């Protein structure tokens, strides 16, 4: 499959302006009409610009499109939180049943205030337990940027098996989750006075614990 | 205004992956339909449409292995992807799709006008496994608390959850599933509530699971001992 030329990540402040570039042969790009989307996580894909310049229906006119040659532009102004996206260009090739689109353009926006994440710990479940399995559950919300890195201890012991965890992933709120979880045997888990999940995000660790004594 | 994909989740290699896609608030007789896939963090892929002109085999890769037809009967567009490999997961959208030549020199006009959520796809030769669901009990907070469920151990993807039957939506966080080196799936859903709630609400998870139809109906509740 061809693809349309894009760079993979650009970046601008809170209330600024960014442009993203499409750039082709003179047989896709070149040809104009070319169409812009944002994909937002969880969301079905938005159609923002289609014939190079023309601004779909409930668009607003801070995104606009243009074209020079073989490089297509879209440029959004006053760059709010929401604007955080993968935006790809596409234009017909050869036919107009056949379309070629761009590689992504992620978007970061600056400025924006540092979030702390919110953890919440669940032990195992008795039925689980009753099941001879035992699975600890971390769960991560609530922060920005969007990078945590995990780590659980036994009492104040480090543990390395049994442990996986996610990408962080966008919320609808425009800030990011993940979740970790520790696999135990019923032994294990019972032989500690407690666990520990300890998330570490821009330098600062928020923990939660849990204890086998506990009632679930 | 609607464009509803169905199909399979889970398709095994060599063989044929057929996707519909009902349309819903427009004249299906009267507008292109367009079948677009993505594989995760990849470029978005044209597939084909109800309407092909021009005579060429733009993609080597899908050489002569997509048929997109139209049944006016049922307002269904078909996709048909033949002889898969791994390499065809992906998430598949139907989407609504604009198609001129506007020309004298003639220029060609494609566009996307609507999306579908999109229908996720597996190729793998592995089974389908039913989830396990257990309950995540709240525990002893700004006058909240927390309960959810795991559902634990399901392939392939998606699962669905949610809680009440739908009738409870605020406070509600399902997150992403975690991929095993067993090649199976785990999630969590979360809900947050009012402590004082605690002994006058009851709260169901409701998880379906459809390539295994797996539907499960968990009560979670503060555990005493």
């Amino acid at each position: 499959q061809a693809v349309l030329n894009q760079p993979s990540s650009v970046s601008g402040s809170l209330g600024q302006r960014v442009s993203i570039t499409c750039s082709g042969s003179s047989s896709n790009v070149g040809n104009g009409y070319v169409s812009w989307y944002q994909l937002i996580p969880g969301s079905a894909p938005r159609t923002l610009i289609y014939g190079d310049t023309s601004r779909a229906s409930g668009v607003p006119d801070r995104f606009s499109g243009s074209r020079s040659g073989n490089t297509a532009t879209l440029t959004i102004s006053s760059l709010q939180a929401e604007d955080e996206a993968d935006y790809f260009c596409a234009s017909a090739e050869d036919s107009s049943s056949n379309a070629v689109f761009g590689s992504g353009t992620t978007l970061t926006v600056l400025g924006q205030p540092k979030a702390a994440p919110s953890v919440t710990l669940f032990p195992p479940s008795s039925e689980e337990l009753q099941a001879n399995k035992a699975t600890l559950v971390c769960l991560i919300s609530d922060f920005y940027p969007g990078a945590v890195t995990v780590a659980w201890k036994a009492d104040s012991s480090p543990v390395k098996a049994g442990v996986e965890t996610t990408t962080p992933s966008k919320q609808s709120n425009n800030k990011y989750a993940a979740s970790s979880y520790l696999s135990l045997t019923p032994e294990q888990w019972k032989s500690h006075r407690s666990y520990s999940c300890q998330v570490t995000h821009e330098g600062s660790t928020v923990e939660k614990t849990v204890a086998p004594t506990e009632c679930s | 205004v609607q464009l509803q994909e169905s199909g399979p989740s889970l398709v095994k290699p060599s063989q044929t992956l057929s996707l519909t896609c009902t349309t819903s608030g427009f004249s299906l007789s009267d507008k292109g339909i367009a079948w677009v896939r993505q594989a995760p963090g990849k470029a978005l892929e044209w597939l084909g449409s109800t309407d092909t002109t021009g005579s060429t085999n733009y993609n080597p890769g899908l050489k002569s292995r997509v048929i997109v037809t139209k049944d006016n009967s049922k307002s269904q567009v078909s996709l048909s992807l033949s002889s898969v490999t791994i390499a065809d997961s992906a998430t598949y959208y139907c989407t609504a799709v604009v198609q001129e030549t506007r020309k004298s020199t003639d220029r060609y006009e494609l566009h996307v006008d609507a999306w579908g959520q999109g229908l996720l796809v597996t190729v793998s030769s592995a089974s389908t496994k039913g989830p396990s669901v257990f309950p995540l009990a709240p525990s002893s907070s700004g006058g909240t608390a927390a309960l959810g469920c795991l559902v634990k151990d399901y392939f392939p993807e998606p699962v669905t959850v949610s809680w009440n039957s739908g009738a409870l939506t605020s406070g509600v966080h399902t997150f992403p599933a975690v991929l095993q080196s067993s090649g199976l799936y785990s999630l969590s859903s979360v809900v947050t509530v009012p402590s004082s709630s605690l002994g006058t609400q009851t709260y169901i998870c409701n998880v379906n699971h459809k390539p295994s139809n797996t539907k499960v109906d968990k009560k979670v509740e503060p555990k005493s001992c």
